[PDB]
């Protein structure tokens, strides 16, 4: 759903970070 | 475009609302009455209750309790992300208003979700569960029964003209205010109920009269049986009629007693015809609506808020504002759709009504403070 | 390829859902009792009722009921977008025939509605939502209560022959055709009656006997408190024993009362243990169902008419079909993924199966098609 | 990188799965069972029950079961696609090792399902799905019924004293151990109870006093339809005291009796106050729960093993795993998501941590391998 | 979900237009 | 939702085949 998705992205952005 | 401050900061957000959903998962528990007090309120006292579908819907109230207070604890840290990001000096003498910035932000996601809960929660959730004609017909017919209950008493205490003045009254108070196989199955009922308060009754002296009422009652019975509803019908009537004879001076008041009988069968039958639709309620779709609810209203409280306190100093002008509005109402309807939990465009839409009005507050927020700011200089 | 004219006319068809579905937002109640009338029938009497989970599921059920009819309403407008789409002249001789298009896609999509909900509906859930064998145990399950209350009634009047009599009858016939906790609650409940029923019978004489028996049953509660279930039983089993004193002369009469009991007591926990599945439908997931049905038997019923229709004049022929049909497949199922809104691969596949018939279908009646013109050539 | 070579293989796994889920949708049904015993074992005796929502959650149901027994009854064939899948030789007197790795890799993720079933489901369905205290709480009323039940029967045997003591005693033992609708519905109802007892057991000699008592509930009754429960309170009161004078030496008795009906009245009402979330378990959410339990731990007990294996003789050395930690979490986060059919993130989180888990006992089994292969050589 | 994602898709190219 | 996108990115792969 949305919310997998948005959890997904969000933990893609993260592991890289700045 | 770049996503190092971006990310970075977003990583901040992120971990503020670890950090503070940890704390507050210590009182789910507490969180979560205080949220469902008013849609219980809501409920009839006879039904207040909620049930759960799932085994672990209680671990996933209390996660959801968690993380959502998490992220409306950290708006104050969202607000001074936020403002640390957009800050290219800002003319300095302009730069300082930070504390106000993010302090006005809070207090209005704050009064937002107040509002939201005080006001909004209590009457919604009544303009909704709550149907106010069938529990009037329900609470009447309850009271019905009550009266048919002290007839049957004054009938069993061998009192049969009290019985027929009670089902009387009762009788012209319902008429004042169904499949065949149910109701036969009510009027099955209501004559055992009868020719058991006849049988504690007159069951000292009438033993004969009792024992032809009870064997009509059994041809009732078979008739049930291989459905052929008229003849158990017949065979009710006959019972009641032979009933009847057990005090033969009242037997008109007997007669009227049984009419009730039937009568509230009817009536019952109706209601249960009626009534298609009944509520059951879950743990977790009434967190998440009243959840959505509270964060739908925080989110119009602080946006025009947090817009017009931009446009004060100036990081959106109205010229961008109507430029990106058509991509701004996108993003805002892509967002409702992120927080509803449900795949359906109905919530989707609902969700993002109060995106959209907080939108134009907005934009219309800014439009006055610029107007203002035009008319002083 | 290119956005323009499809972006207009996506445009056009979105417009017309929008407009069709406000209008019929105003009749969604007798609409959604139209769509309900087929599972509501296909209920027990008795329990002929719809659960909703929500607070907010009555708006849900009517907003998407609102939304199907403006879709199903804007079938015309859809064909004459597809019509329109495709026409490079077509031979203008044969381009005319834009009205004969419309009108029998519209009247395709409509039969394949109606034919949906009346074959299928009632058809299918009678096949789903009814056992016919829990259901013939449970009715018989309440005759023989119904016996044996006319039984108690008939000990009631101090008629222990008679009692007797349907008492043994009544087992007979069940026997022609479980937890212990539940089972001792069920014997306890039936020593209850039966001690109830001789209390109002022999109540006058035998007030000697019917204290022990009440002694004894106070004794089976006891070890029924604490688990001692064997005594439980063997308590019950003195108090009817102690109980069959009341009239000496019928004494085996009034122990077959009993053992009914007993049998019954256990019938029904036997049910109550085979029975671990009940039906609690919901609103949104029967309204879900029903427009599925009728969304996927109107495509079948009119994708091979717009197909054949297309392939008389000519926009798709044979190879090109043949060619993709592949792509056609997974496109469908993505479709067919798009309305279902559970995230289930089942319901996904079974969305899918209709989409496929009906592809299979059209290509069918193209090749058909396509060999009578090469005949009639 | 490339499709060829993993499409074909991922082709192969999909067709054994496929044709693993036909050959097992023939035992769905006692499939179903053995997964659900657990779950129904820990759900209380008396409401030893599933409900399904929809029509066709038998079907989705077993659709279900079928699908996950073939992808369980695959794992062996994904074994060897992987093992085929990397074989550049192998220094080759290592590569016939291919037998004990797709075997210990069945049997590995088999002892994961059924450590998982055995330990887990019981022991866990009883953590959530039993309360223990509202539980006892409610045997404790039951159990006080059943005493007030036989002192009313011994009421209506005429004997005063023995009821008295036993309400007394009930009542004692229910020290030692809510709306005011509710508990007024109560209370009429418990006076109606005890004027039945009355009613039958001096209904003989003292049909003047009981006609007061009932007379006096009719004005409760009144009292109760206009809300004015104070005088409904008064009116049963009244009444109780009236039912006293039915046995002038056993007023006191009479009086414990009603006594400890107001008292059962209140603490039922209590109990309906305190439980505000009531179980109703579904059949798919259970059914979805067990699966992914047993995946899970299949999945902590295969890849450790699985990943130590190629780590023997050397597939994965533990540079890349450190490498790719990271992406490897994330990836395990998609694939968490994906099996979970629900859309949010706790149950994302929850199927995520057997991932992690696996993960991290693979990497340390990895770890300890080279460092026993290195203190060797 | 996909109605949610088919819904922006629709937003999207219906904000710009032919 | 993850599942369908799952299902309609397989049956892609799985049409064209190695």
């Amino acid at each position: 759903g949305a919310g997998e998705m948005v959890f997904i992205l969000v933990a893609a952005l993260l592991i890289l970070g700045p | 475009d770049h996503l190092t401050e971006l990310r970075s900061r977003l990583m901040r957000a992120t971990i503020a609302v670890l950090i503070l959903g940890t704390i507050s998962l210590v009182f789910a528990k507490p969180i979560f009455g205080l949220l469902m007090q008013p849609v219980l309120d809501a409920l009839p006292p006879e039904n207040r209750s909620l049930i759960y579908t799932s085994g672990i819907e209680e671990l996933n109230v209390l996660m959801k309790v968690g993380v959502y207070a998490g992220i409306f604890l950290t708006t104050p840290v969202i607000l001074m992300q936020i403002w640390g990001f957009v800050s290219p000096g800002l003319y300095p003498e302009e730069r300082r208003f930070a504390a106000p910035f993010v302090a006005f932000g809070s207090i209005a996601f704050l009064l937002g979700a107040a509002f939201a809960y005080f006001a909004v929660l209590p009457s919604m959730f009544t303009f909704l569960l709550n149907e106010e004609e069938t529990l009037a017909l329900e609470q009447r017919l309850d009271t019905a029964r009550l009266r048919a209950d002290d007839a049957l008493r004054f009938l069993r205490l061998g009192e049969a003209e009290e019985a027929g003045r009670i089902a009387k009254e009762t009788s012209t108070q319902l008429r004042a205010e169904p499949a065949a196989s149910v109701e036969m199955t009510g009027r099955l009922d209501g004559l055992g109920r009868l020719l058991d308060a006849a049988s504690v009754g007159y069951g000292a002296q009438s033993r004969g009269v009792l024992r032809q009422a009870v064997e009509k009652r059994v041809e009732a019975v078979t008739a049930y049986e291989k459905k052929d509803f008229a003849a158990a019908a017949a065979a009710m009537d006959g019972s009641a009629s032979l009933l009847a004879g057990i005090a033969p001076t009242r037997t008109e008041e007997l007669a009227g007693l049984w009419r009730l009988e039937k009568e509230l069968a009817t009536a019952h039958a109706a209601h249960e015809a009626a009534r298609w639709t009944r509520p059951m309620l879950s743990m977790h779709e009434q967190l998440s609506l009243v959840l959505l609810l509270i964060l739908a209203f925080g989110i119009i409280f602080e946006l025009p808020l947090v817009m017009a306190l931009l446009g004060v100093v100036g990081v959106v002008k109205s010229s961008w504002l109507f430029r990106y509005q058509r991509h701004a109402f996108v993003v805002a309807l892509i967002a409702a759709a992120i927080i509803t939990p449900t795949g359906d465009v109905v919530n989707l839409s609902l969700m993002a009504g109060p995106m959209l009005l907080a939108y134009e507050l907005g934009v219309l927020l800014v439009w006055m403070v610029e107007r203002r700011r035009a008319r002083n200089s």
